[PDB]
This record gives C-alpha cells, structure tokens and sequence, in this order.
DNA sequence: GCGTCTCGAATCTGATGCGTAACTTGGATGCTTCGTGCGT
DNA sequence: ACGCACGAAGACCAAGTCAATGCTTAGTCTAA
C-alpha cells in the first residue's frame, strides 16, 4: 500500500418524490401508501468498501508473451469496476529467478506437498479454480496466512 | 537532449510546445555508456549559500583555485549570471592572472571560444568562466586530437549554481502559476543536464572530472532531490 | 468506447462526506476544546498520492464527486429525459418490480433469483437502457463503467493525466459556507404580524416562554429551531473531467449515452438542491479521441448513426421489455 | 425553468461574515501586533475561480449574498405580500407550529424521521407555496432551486457567463465603514440636561467616576462601557448583481407565485443593516427562460398572464388546511 | 414609508475619516516623503459606482456624511426637542440607565443573551420613540432606516436616481482648510502682558528656554509644544444633499414624531466642527411618500395634520415607565 | 516695439481614546418476518 | 382469490477518534 486504506461510502435509494409523481401519473403500479426505507423496493442502504493505492505484484509460471498480451486489454483491477475503481496505469512482466518468491502464495489443494509451500498455510474454505466467488465450488484448501 | 525528465515523462515538452494529446508519441530514453561512466564528481561541496556576498565569493574562488591547480587541463567554470562572474573574477585574477578569461556584454562565443581553443592547444591550461552563453551550444571537444579520448580541453568543469530560475519568459511565469514550484525545479534539472552536455561532444571519452559548488545540495533541503537523483547517476571521486 | 466529458460547474458542487466534523468561527477544522465548535458537513474527499511541494509522494485529500453518484445521475437523466417520455408516449405502465429495477436496479421485485438463458442474456444486454445499467433480480453485468468526477487539480495529474494541464488549479478549491436557522416567532414585531396565528399574542408569548425555559434548563445542565452551522463545498468555476467507458456498446446504447449527455446540463450534480448547488455546463465531449461537442450539444456527421439508432429504439420500446428484464 | 433577476443596489449591501477580523486605522486587514487593531465584520466573500487575460485560473474572493439568506428573503416576501394577505382575506388562522414551519421549514429542531405517504407528497409538491420550499417535519424535496447573489464582476465572468459583460465592474467593490458609540453622560454640559436624570448631578458624578475607575483599572491591568469604535465592511452601492432562480418542473401556480414575489420584492431588503438602511435595491430586468418579462411596472405581459391567473385562482382557493396537514408531526 | 429630505449646508460640513493622512503645502494629498508631510484629516468618503457619461461602471469616492451620524442626529433632535419637554412637564425622571439606553441604544456594552417576551416587543415597537430606535439589553429591531447623507453630485446620480438632476454639481466639492496653533508665550512681548503671569518675565523666559532646548534636542535626534500647523479637509458649503429615511409599517404617532423632529432639525448641526461652526444646514424640501409636505414655516399642511395630532396625544400620555422597562436588564 | 536688477525665506512636519458584545455550540433515517385482513 | 397492504415485533452490546501540502531569482539576439 502506497497509502493508508480509505473506507469508501456508497448508498442506494429510489427518489421518493419522483416515485410518488410516477405513482400519481400511472407510470408506476404501486398501491402501497408509503415507502419503507428499512426494506422493500424503496429501501435506503449504506455499505462500505476500502480503497487502496497499491502496486500489484504476483508470480506465475507460463508464457511471457501471451500473459503480457492478455494483460494489455486489462483496464481495471480488483472490483467495483462499474464506478471506476482500480484503473491500470501500466503493467510489467519480467522473468525472475525461482529463489525470489514462488507461485505457491495462493489457494492450494488440501493435500499439497509441504516442500513447495512458502510460509505458513492455514486450512480454510475456498475455491481452487476461477470463479472464486461461487460458493458451490468451495472446497477445504490451504490459504496463505500472510496473504489473506 | 533534455526532452524526457526523470518523472515528468516529457509532459513539460508537450506543454511548452503545444501538441495535441493524441498526436504526441513518446520514445524510450537512450544514453551511450561513454556519456556517464568516464567522469567522477569530487565531493568538494560549497560551504556557503550561493548569494552575492563577498565572503561566499572568496570561499568559492579559493575552492575553484585549488581545483584549477589540481586541474589536468583546460577547464570550464559554469557561472549563471554576470553578477556572480564579476564578483568572482576579481579574486581569481590575482592567482590565475591571464589564465582566466571571462565573457562580457560584448565578449561571447564569437571569438572567445576560438581563443580558448587556441590557448588550450598552446598548453596554457586555460580557464573559461562561462556566463549563460557557455551553458549551451559551445563545443569543448578536442576535435583536432582524433584519438578520440584526449579529455583535456574540457578535462574538468565546475558548476557554481544549480541554477535556479534561469528562464525568465512570461510563459514560464504562466506555467509556474498554473503548476507551482514543481515546474521550475524540473526546468532547472533540464538546465543542469544541458550544462553537462558541454562535457562530451565526441565518442570514446575516457577520463574527466566534475565539481559541484552549492551548499543547497549539502543542506538536505527537500526540493533539491531531483538534482541529487541526477548527480547520483555519476560515481563520486573516491577522496 | 471512451467518453471524455469536460465539466465546469457554474455553482459549487456539494457532495456531503459522512461523519460529524466540527469547525470554529475563524475557520479551523476540528477546533480544540478551548474555542466554540460548530457542526460541519465536509465535501467528499478521496486520499490520493501526489507530488505536493516537490515531494516524492504525499497522500493529500482531493475533493471529488463519487462515481456511484455520477452513475445514478446518468441513470436518472436517461430515465427522466428520454426513457420515461418514450414510455409515456406509448401509455406504458410499469409494476413495482420493473420500476425498482429501472430506477435503482433493486431486486425487490423478484428476490428469488431467476436464471437467465444465453439467448435471454444476449437479447437483454443489448437493451438500449437496461443493458447499460445491469441489475434487477437477474442482476447482470452492466456495460457502463463511469469514473468519478475528478477535478482538474495539481494533485489529480496522475489520475486525470496531462492532457488538460492548462485548466488545472494549484491552490485549494474548498470553501466553507455558513448556514443559520432563525425562530420565526422571535421576529414578530406587531399584532398585525401575529394576526395570522390562531393564538395571536398568547400563542407567541407561550412559545417564547417555553423557549426561554428550555434554554435556561439546557444552560443549567426538546430542541428549538435556532441553529448555526456550516457546510464545506468545492468552489465554483473549477473544471472537472468525467470519463465514461461502455464495454461492447451497441449503436442504441451509444445513442442513449449521447442523448443523456445532451440533457445532462439540466440536472444537478451531487447535493445542494435548496441552494442550487451542482449546476454545471458541458464544455467538451470526446468520443474515442474525437471531439464531438458542438455549441448546440452533441452533434456532427459522425454521430448521426447513434442518434438514428436510439430514435428507432425509442420508437419501438415497450414496457414488456422492462417487465421481462425484471422477471415480473 | 430558469429565472434570472438583474439587481442594482441603491444602498450598500452588508452581509456579515462569521469570525473575528481586525483592521487598523489605515485600512490594513489583520495588522501587525505592534500597530493598533480594531474589530472588523467583513462582508461575506465566497472563493470563486476567476480567469484573467493571462489564461491562468486562480481562486479569488468575491463579495456575494448567501443563497440561504436571500432564499429566506424570497420566502418571507411571498408569505408577507401574497400568502398571508390571501389567508387573512378569508379569515384563515394558522397554528403556531404551522406558522413556524411555513416561515422556517420546521416546527422544531427534531425531524420526525417517518416517511410520508405518496398522495401527501404529491399534494404538498402541488401546493403553490409549500411545493417550492418543501421541508416540514418529514423532509420533502422542494421545487425551488435558488442561487446566491453574484455581483457582475470580472471575477464572476466564468460563473455568470459572458452575456452580462457590458455591466461588469473592474476594480474592487468593497469598502470599509467605521462606527462609533459614545457615552451620553460625557456629553452633558448643564444641570438642565441632567435635570431629567433621576438624582441628576449625583447620578452623573457616580457614572463618570465608575467609568474613570473602570478605564484606569483596565489600563493598569495590561463589565464593558458604552464607548466603542469599530468598523464593518460593505459592498459599495451601485454595483449590479445577478440572481438565478430555478424551479423543478414548475406548475403554473408556483410560477405565478414567484412572479408576484419578484413584483413585491423591491420593497424588501437583501442583507442586514436595518439601522443603516442597507440592502436597498431596485430590480432592473427579469429573464424567464431566456426571455425578458420585465416592464417598468414590473412582471407583466400576455406571456405571464396565465401564470398570474393560475396563482390568483390558487390564492382564492388557498386555505389553512394544507399548511396544517404539512406541519402536523407524524409522531 | 419613504421620507426624502433635501438638505443644503450653509457652512462647510466636516465629517472626519479615521486615519492619519498627510498633505503637502501645495495641496497634494499623500506627497512624496521628500516634501513636507503636514497632517491632514480627510473628509469621510464612500466609494460608489457612477457613469462618466459613457455608460462605464467606474468606482469613484464621494464625500458623504455617515448614515449612523444622521441617525444619531435625528435621535438627539427628537430627544432634546420633543421627548425631554414632554417628560419634564410631568415631573417624570428617567433613571441613569434609562437615559443612557435612550441616548445610545444601550446602557452597557454587554447585551443580554435572552430574547424578550412578545408582550414587551409589541409594547416597545408601538412606542413613538423606542419603536423607531431599537436596541436595549434585549436586541430589538427598530422601525427606522436612516441612510447616509449623499450629496447631489454627478457621481451620486446612479445612487439617488435622476429626480434631482437640476441640483447636481459637476466639479469637486471638497476643499482643504489649513489650521495653525500659536504658542501664547512667544507672542507675549510686553512687560504689561507678563504682569499677569506669576513670576513675571522669569516664567516666560523659562518657558522659552525650555522650548528652545526641546526643539534643539528633537532636531538633533531627528513632550510636544503648543506650536502646530495642520490641515482638515471639508465639504464645500452650498451643495445640496439628499437624506432618505425609511420606516417599515409605522404608527401615526411615530411619523408625527419624525415630522416634529424634521421641523426642529435645522437648529442642530450635521457633524463635527463645533468650534468652526461646521455642519449648519437648511432643509429645502421634505418628500413624504412621493408628496411634498414642506411649507416655508416647516412640516405643515392638511395631509400631515393627523400625524401631529396623534404624536400630540402620544406625548400627553407618555411617561417614564416604558423607558425604565426597556432599559431594565433581564438577568 | 521686448530692458534689466529682484526672479523669497524659517517654522511648524499632531495630539488622545476606542482598540466589541450575545447567541447559536444539529437533527432523522438506512430490518425483515408474521399475522391478519383487505381487495382489487 | 391469490396478491398485496400494514402494524407489532423481536435481536439490543455500545469505544475513541476527528491535519493533509510548503517552495527561487536575470541571458537571449539566430524574423518585421
């Protein structure tokens, strides 16, 4: 992190006066008398996610040319890309000696060999192949403690 | 030679010379090995602020006098303005005498550079106190000696100031108003790099020496960091 | 497809930052306990790294407008300026699920979670409006990726770029505006003023007595109308750059974006409706490096196809498409 | 709907800027501690971006009138000259809470926090007066977008546009005025003047002795006496101003109400300085959606005829029940 | 209610602007440091916007009389001509605090922090005098708007309108008057002249020798003696002035009191220069809501009879009880 | 038809007070289920 | 005649914080 993490705040709300006007004019078919900001169609919601300035470095085994070509079309990193978070100023792909840092800092399968693991590995539930948010694909896996 | 800066990425060029944002294309920087390696910087820093005080002139004159005594051959002392040179030439003339030659309002590269070239070939070990004009354009390569590695007509050179705010164009004032003090610092970095352009104008130079004379580089003030980065490319003299 | 919109705000832009922050009369943010403190609603500032004061890197706050606010503003502009009139022209009516999906992408209409067939995804992601803003019970991935409204400032050089260096502002761009609320009863001066009040002089006397008693009790240890406070806003006249990208856009979607940009000037940015904050005028719109902003709005020979496509889409648009998208 | 009002102030406009400021007798703001300083209440200035002939954009102060202050001015003008006379013609009475909410937007400092029904929102936003300002115990979004009072100045050219350049003023438009308070007892000169004072000579002697003792104690140390000498900063008279009013999808009744307010606005005053007759102004031109609708009589013409008819009908049908419903707390 | 008073000054008007300004002996204001730097007390001027015939908005100074000075002049006129005779006949004596509050708007420099009850506000705002002049420990808004005394000049045409073009003056209306103070002892040059001073000629010789020593020491260095040479800048005599007094919703008695003051206002001075008989003026015309109500005798006519009558009964029923209530502290 | 001399000089060259007061010193919302009954 | 409206209700502990940015000094002549 080039700077401390910033807690970013975003909300969600349907304009109640605009909806009332549409309800009056027949654009909206709602018979309910009042909006409910606590829940339902007109719920106001408050959520937060952290924003960080960072340089993304990771290690892999593959083709330099093809990986560089794939990363050429990448414009945004991480998530919340619809609101423009994590634009890519640039990228670099370099060949480095194996002794620097291994590719093991990831979700390895449960019975992975100890010799290839860099550092401590805590057992947890995570997916081994992308997509990683699919909870039906979640399996017990060794997740690096010094990276989570 | 001063298009791309260390961190500006030629933005100053695109702004000074207005170019459409899409029409401009940058190029990677290049530098031959014989441009940075064959020179070492002496750690003889200046102990006084580069003002116009007579005592600062005395100390700088003594430092550059011992440099000239130690100088291998023809040397160049980079003076920013006529005010500093005139304040400095009086002390030098006591020891150097005729060996020192300085620009005037009339004296310039019309004949002074030719005279310096002739005197250097004569073995006088001449000292050229450049003022503004000598900062850019004039040639200090011993073209006749086609080794080419002679490194004697400009064996040594000394800088008296960074400099700071040499450009006085109203466009520069507009730019410094728009962007702040950052632009003038990197413009002075450009000027300092331009002054180093006098050091080499032929390939295969082998051994030259450099002196820095400004207490600001030794005062550890935050804004001279780009100058530190620029001079850090050059190995210091192991004194 | 990259859209670069150069926005200059005529009036100050006020995006309220969460939190209870205080200020003193002299203007000191978060004054110490010694002096009086007044509540302050600061502008939305994002911590960014920049070369401030010839430093290598400084994490200085930059007053911006959140990207989600810009996204919602664009959605509201489309809805209130092209989509809603087009649906009204057909006398279309939307259920609560379809309307919630259309105006906030809320899945309340069918929170069960509906599968989407590949043909359905192809048809719907090609919708001129709902494709750009995914959501609803289906909850697709929208084709619109709008950036935050970063001001053209010295600290935003590494976020905006150096293409618009001529319009940058060196100093701070935030100013504190003080508000005040006065009790109308204390400003009565004659029985003619109190004629409209049903209680006349007696009601005003009771109101003032209650106010005095409450104030005395509060001093010794129900809140009245009187209030003094300030809110921080970004100074007017500063130029802003808005970057919009549409991933794999159809002609209809680009036409809709151009129409929204045409009608965007009539809307406001962020908050401040009471004080007419956020008013702005579009200065330049850039499509894939080509300037398109004419003095009469977005026009030109290179955008007629988008306008024709979006007009054709508006001609044949029906509420049934919204219902199908919202699974209603 | 965009309304642009062109205002030239007959008397200087003085809007107090919060915070303590000091000035010396010469006129130097925030003088060095060595010189004598006097309290100063500066005219409120909002930082704005101004472009010059050099092309550089810089932040400079600009003396303006806050949007909130003259929004309240417009509300008070409407209530005093259009709404309240209409209510009093039919002998309609408002409760103290209804009056407080009509004049300030709330009956108390604690909002209800309960959402309003859709039909109530539509009815209130269709009200000629309540629709413009909204507010109430349950926050209702008003239709009136009202802007601050920007003087037509070289600094405000970027803000107010270049179509009013003919009325711009180049130099500074701010001047400082000094005020003094005198102890009346120090101007007594005969027992006839002190004959009306109870006790007379004894009372005056006690007052002067106490004043001298207090001043001597204050001087040696290095309540408050009547003597005072300070200054307050005002905007010079004769400068033109631009007022911009926007309404979100206005009904004809609300447009007519705003036009009537503009007709009756000249009798009111913009900012503070009631004793010094500050804030007096005359409206020069009113622009409605890019069209001038101002005559020497005022807002008039067939273009504004329908707005006036609609607002007259609404006022004839205007009752206190709407205000009582609007200001009724949901709790 | 608008009242316009046309005032012409018989003698020069001298309202001194605070600040130390210097003038050379040839009339140049703020000369170079090389020349002499005699002190000057300039007349107070407010910058105003005026057209020089080309329609350009040029900010130029204008020698005026402060509005606060005129307000206090009107207050003093009413008190010393109307209120004081009325209270005296009934043997009603104001307390020292009531006297100070009436003559200065406050009995001390620390106003109360609590608002006043509505009954008190109604009673005070209806009072013939206290209603016009607000103030007191509880900040109360008065009914009087006193404007500055703007001279009818080409620069003030934009401010005061084009109604008084025939009375406008083009050239500068400001002049410098030189003042010198002599040391009496130096002029004393007879043994009979010194026959009154104790010690005879010895005291005069000691005075002269002390003066010589002091001036020699001060010149060598490069108290203060009696010798002086100064200058004060005054507005020339004979120019016409426009005075605007505006009152919001007045009772009959208050307007009657204002008219009574205007009848007896000419006997007072405008501002400053008591020793040199500065500030003398004569009222040319009084405009009452667009109608001239000024007779050669004074404020008279069939139109204004009811105001005078009403203020007459108001004075007859007046007492000191309301003054004591107004000036009483609420803490 | 001019006529020239003289065609200034010294000295003052500011003093004193006042040189803030009171009050506001935030307020509200951001949850779904469950039972019972309308109800279009 | 299943769908939607609408109040009551049930979890219920509970702090420490609230800046993030200051910085200097005169040569050019090679188009009217």
């Amino acid at each position: 992190k080039g700077a401390a993490s910033q807690n970013w705040m975003q909300t969600s709300r349907i304009n109640t006066a605009e909806a009332a006007r549409h309800r009056s004019e027949g654009f909206l078919l709602l018979r309910a008398a009042k909006p409910n900001p606590a829940g339902g169609p007109f719920k106001n919601s408050l959520y937060h996610y952290p924003l960080v300035w960072a340089t993304l470095t990771a290690y892999c085994v593959g083709d330099q040319a093809r990986i560089a070509d794939l990363l050429s079309q990448c414009r945004q990193i991480g998530g919340r890309r619809g609101v423009g978070c994590g634009r890519v100023a640039g990228f670099s792909v370099e060949v480095v000696p194996e002794v620097e840092c291994t590719w093991a800092l990831r979700a390895m399968p449960d019975d992975s060999e100890q010799s290839i693991l860099c550092g401590e590995y805590a057992l947890a539930m995570s997916a081994l192949q992308s997509p990683y948010w699919d909870r039906s694909l979640h399996k017990p896996a060794l997740v690096p403690t010094s990276l989570a | 030679a001063t298009i791309y800066a260390s961190d500006d990425h030629a933005v100053l060029t695109r702004w000074k010379l207005e170019v459409p944002p899409a029409r401009a294309i940058y190029l990677p920087p290049v530098h031959p090995a014989w441009t940075t390696e064959p020179v070492v910087l002496h750690p003889d820093r200046n102990a006084i602020e580069p003002n116009d005080s007579p005592e600062w002139a005395d100390e700088t004159a003594g430092l550059i006098t011992k440099v000239a005594e130690r100088a291998a051959g023809g040397t160049l002392v980079l003076c920013t303005s006529y005010q500093n040179a005139e304040l400095l030439q009086g002390r030098l003339l006591a020891v150097l005498g005729e060996r020192l030659i300085v620009q005037t309002k009339v004296s310039s590269a019309s004949m002074c550079v030719a005279q310096y070239k002739a005197l250097y070939r004569a073995g006088a070990r001449p000292v050229w106190l450049g003022v503004g004009a000598a900062w850019t354009g004039i040639d200090l390569s011993d073209e006749q000696a086609t080794d080419p590695a002679d490194d004697a007509m400009l064996s040594d050179l000394v800088i008296t100031r960074l400099p700071v705010g040499l450009n006085r164009s109203l466009t520069h004032e507009r730019r410094v108003a728009i962007a702040g003090f950052k632009i003038v610092t990197l413009e002075a970095v450009w000027q300092l790099r331009q002054g180093l352009g006098r050091l080499v104008r032929r390939p295969g130079v082998k051994n030259k020496n450099l002196w820095v004379l400004d207490s600001r580089i030794g005062g550890n003030t935050p804004w001279v960091a780009p100058y530190r980065k620029l001079l850090s490319r050059y190995r210091t003299a192991p004194l | 497809m990259q859209i670069e919109v150069l926005i200059r705000n005529i009036t100050p832009i006020f995006s309220a930052a969460p939190g209870s922050y205080y200020v003193s009369l002299d203007g000191t943010i978060n004054p110490p306990q010694g002096a009086s403190r007044f509540p302050l609603t600061r502008a939305r500032t994002m911590t960014v790294v920049a070369e401030t004061g010839d430093g290598v890197a400084k994490a200085v706050p930059l007053p911006i407008v959140p990207g989600n606010t810009m996204r919602n503003l664009l959605r509201r502009t489309m809805l209130k300026d092209v989509i809603e009139p087009a649906l009204r022209d057909k006398s279309a009516q939307l259920s609560i699920g379809a309307y919630a999906t259309a105006y906030a992408g809320n899945s309340s209409g069918n929170p069960d979670g509906v599968p989407s067939s590949f043909d359905e995804i192809v048809t719907m992601r090609a919708h001129p409006f709902l494709g750009l803003f995914g959501g609803g019970p289906r909850m697709l991935q929208g084709r619109l990726m709008v950036d935050s409204l970063y001001p053209i400032h010295q600290f935003s050089q590494r976020i905006i770029g150096s293409d618009y260096i001529n319009d940058s502002i060196k100093g701070g761009i935030t100013e504190i505006v003080w508000t005040r609320r006065n009790d109308p009863i204390l400003q009565l001066g004659s029985p003619d003023d109190a004629a409209v009040i049903e209680g006349g002089a007696q009601a005003a006397n009771d109101w003032i007595t209650s106010l005095l008693a409450t104030t005395k009790a509060k001093k010794g240890k129900g809140r009245g109308l009187k209030a003094f406070n300030a809110h921080e806003v970004v100074i007017a006249g500063v130029k802003w750059l808005w970057r919009i990208n549409v991933d794999r856009p159809s002609e209809s979607q680009i036409g809709l974006i151009l129409l929204a940009l045409n009608k965007l000037a009539n809307q406001r940015i962020a908050g401040g409706h009471a004080k007419d904050y956020g008013r702005f005028v579009i200065e330049d719109v850039i499509l894939d490096g080509e300037s398109v902003w004419t003095p009469s709005g977005v026009s030109g020979q290179a955008t007629e196809q988008f306008f024709d496509a979006i007009a054709e889409a508006l001609d044949g648009m029906t509420s049934s498409e919204f219902e199908q998208f919202a699974a209603s």
